[PDB]
């Protein structure tokens, strides 16, 4: 089990702003690293599979990074339901983390 | 008037099955003349991007053996087989090296090879404790454990199995859909050359 | 494929608490399922996972065996029991599907099921 950190929670940009959050674990895991939209008092969804692979069914103003240890999302242009909570998944061994934070 | 005689590539591309991905089938090609010119078509196979030569050159500068591999992957792992891109396909199971002469050759096969009840004939490896090396097969099947405890036994939490399988349903659209990757190696070693393209008149 | 769960719990501390999540629609019992917690002060935590097709099961840290987790195949249920209630140990509680692995027939599916609960 190891633990892994985020950015602090306040990110704060308007509509049009690249976006840097990101992830970092504590060993050298491939890509295996999610990341899951949280709205407030709704169920999860999930965003892409794996470090650059994306879920189907969503706009492509997402993209995720990282190899090593740092992880990257990144937006292209913001958008008016963007006010949201966004968490890392570990995957790859199995007692994990949910790393935490927020986008408003 | 020079008349010549072939080599099968006749059973290297319209072969029935092809192999898997994690075994390949490597066969090595001597002593014939290479008709390239069935290979050089893009009306039936729709990927030729060619690396350590020219297609136009194809028909010049020829080798001592040519080594034509086989695979039957997934339309999003056709551009990852290629050197300078490393994934989750070409790095456990087809290591292309930096510099080499020769190229990929991919088609789609959705009438051949997908199946409406299923396709669960082909595997592949996407976990490996070790990397690779380029050009080598790993055909034994232990299985992976992911932590500090020995799993061993039944595919439990941490242990996994590295052989999984493909989908090949005809209802997924392009990007899951079977392209049968063949990809040649063209080498010079230091021996009489024979494989050499027909010249004619 | 969806996931059904039932309602409100007891809050009152001193007891132990069944809740339980059923799989409807194309019944799977092959793919790894997980619980996760979420406070609304605090993000979402993992305390454990269940293989149904085996009956395996691995934890989270610091509360091994304060959690038990039945899976029956059956009636396609799964269960879920903790004890030892404080009152700032509740929180809203989701199962999913995150794990894409199927055991089974070695399927390894990509999406990672998108399974997820309406939440209670």
């Amino acid at each position: 089990d190891i633990q892994m950190t985020q950015s602090p929670s306040s990110l704060s940009a308007s509509v049009g702003d690249r976006v840097t959050i990101t992830c970092r674990a504590s060993q050298a895991i491939r890509n295996d690293l999610g990341w899951y939209q949280q709205k407030p008092g709704k169920a999860p969804k999930c965003l892409i599979y794996a470090a650059s692979s994306l879920q189907s069914g969503v706009p492509s103003r997402f993209s995720g990074s990282g190899s090593g240890t740092e992880f990257t999302l990144t937006i292209s242009s913001l958008q008016p339901e963007d006010f949201a909570t966004y968490f890392c998944l570990q995957q790859n061994i199995y007692p994990r983390t949910f790393g935490q934070g927020t986008k408003v | 008037p020079n008349i010549t005689n072939l080599c099968p590539f006749d059973e290297v591309f319209n072969a029935t099955r092809f192999a898997s991905v994690y075994a390949w089938n490597r066969k090595r090609i001597s002593n014939c003349v290479a008709d390239y010119s069935v290979l050089y078509n893009l009306a039936p196979f729709f990927t030729f991007k060619c690396y350590g030569v020219s297609p136009t050159k194809l028909n010049d500068l020829c080798f001592t053996n040519v080594y034509a591999d086989s695979f039957v992957i997934r339309g999003d792992e056709v551009r990852q087989i290629a050197p300078g891109q490393t994934g989750n396909i070409a790095d456990y199971n087809y290591k292309l090296p930096d510099d080499f002469t020769g190229c990929v050759i991919a088609w789609n096969s959705n009438k051949l090879d997908s199946k409406v009840s299923g396709n669960y004939n082909y595997l592949y490896r996407l976990f490996r404790k070790s990397n690779l090396k380029p050009f080598e097969r790993d055909i034994s099947t232990e299985i992976y454990q992911a932590g500090n405890k020995p799993c061993n036994g039944v595919a439990g939490f941490n242990c996994y199995f590295p052989l999984r399988s493909y989908s090949f349903r005809p209802t997924y659209g392009v990007g899951h859909q079977p392209y049968r990757v063949v990809v040649l190696s063209f080498e010079l070693l230091h021996a009489p050359a024979t494989v050499c393209g027909p010249k004619k008149s | 494929v969806q996931l059904v769960q039932s309602g409100a719990e007891v809050k009152k501390p001193g007891s132990s608490v069944k809740v339980s999540c059923k799989a409807s629609g194309g019944t799977f019992s092959n793919y790894a399922l997980s619980w996760v917690r979420q406070a609304p002060g605090q993000g979402l935590e993992w305390m454990g996972g269940i293989i149904p097709i085996f009956g395996t099961t691995n934890y989270a840290q610091k509360f091994q065996g304060r959690v038990t987790i039945t899976a029956d195949e059956s009636t396609s249920t799964a269960y879920m029991e903790l004890s030892s209630l404080r009152s700032e140990d509740t929180a809203v509680y989701y199962c999913a599907r995150l794990d894409g692995y199927s055991f089974g027939h070695d399927r390894y599916y990509q999406d990672g099921m998108d399974d997820w609960g309406p939440g209670t």
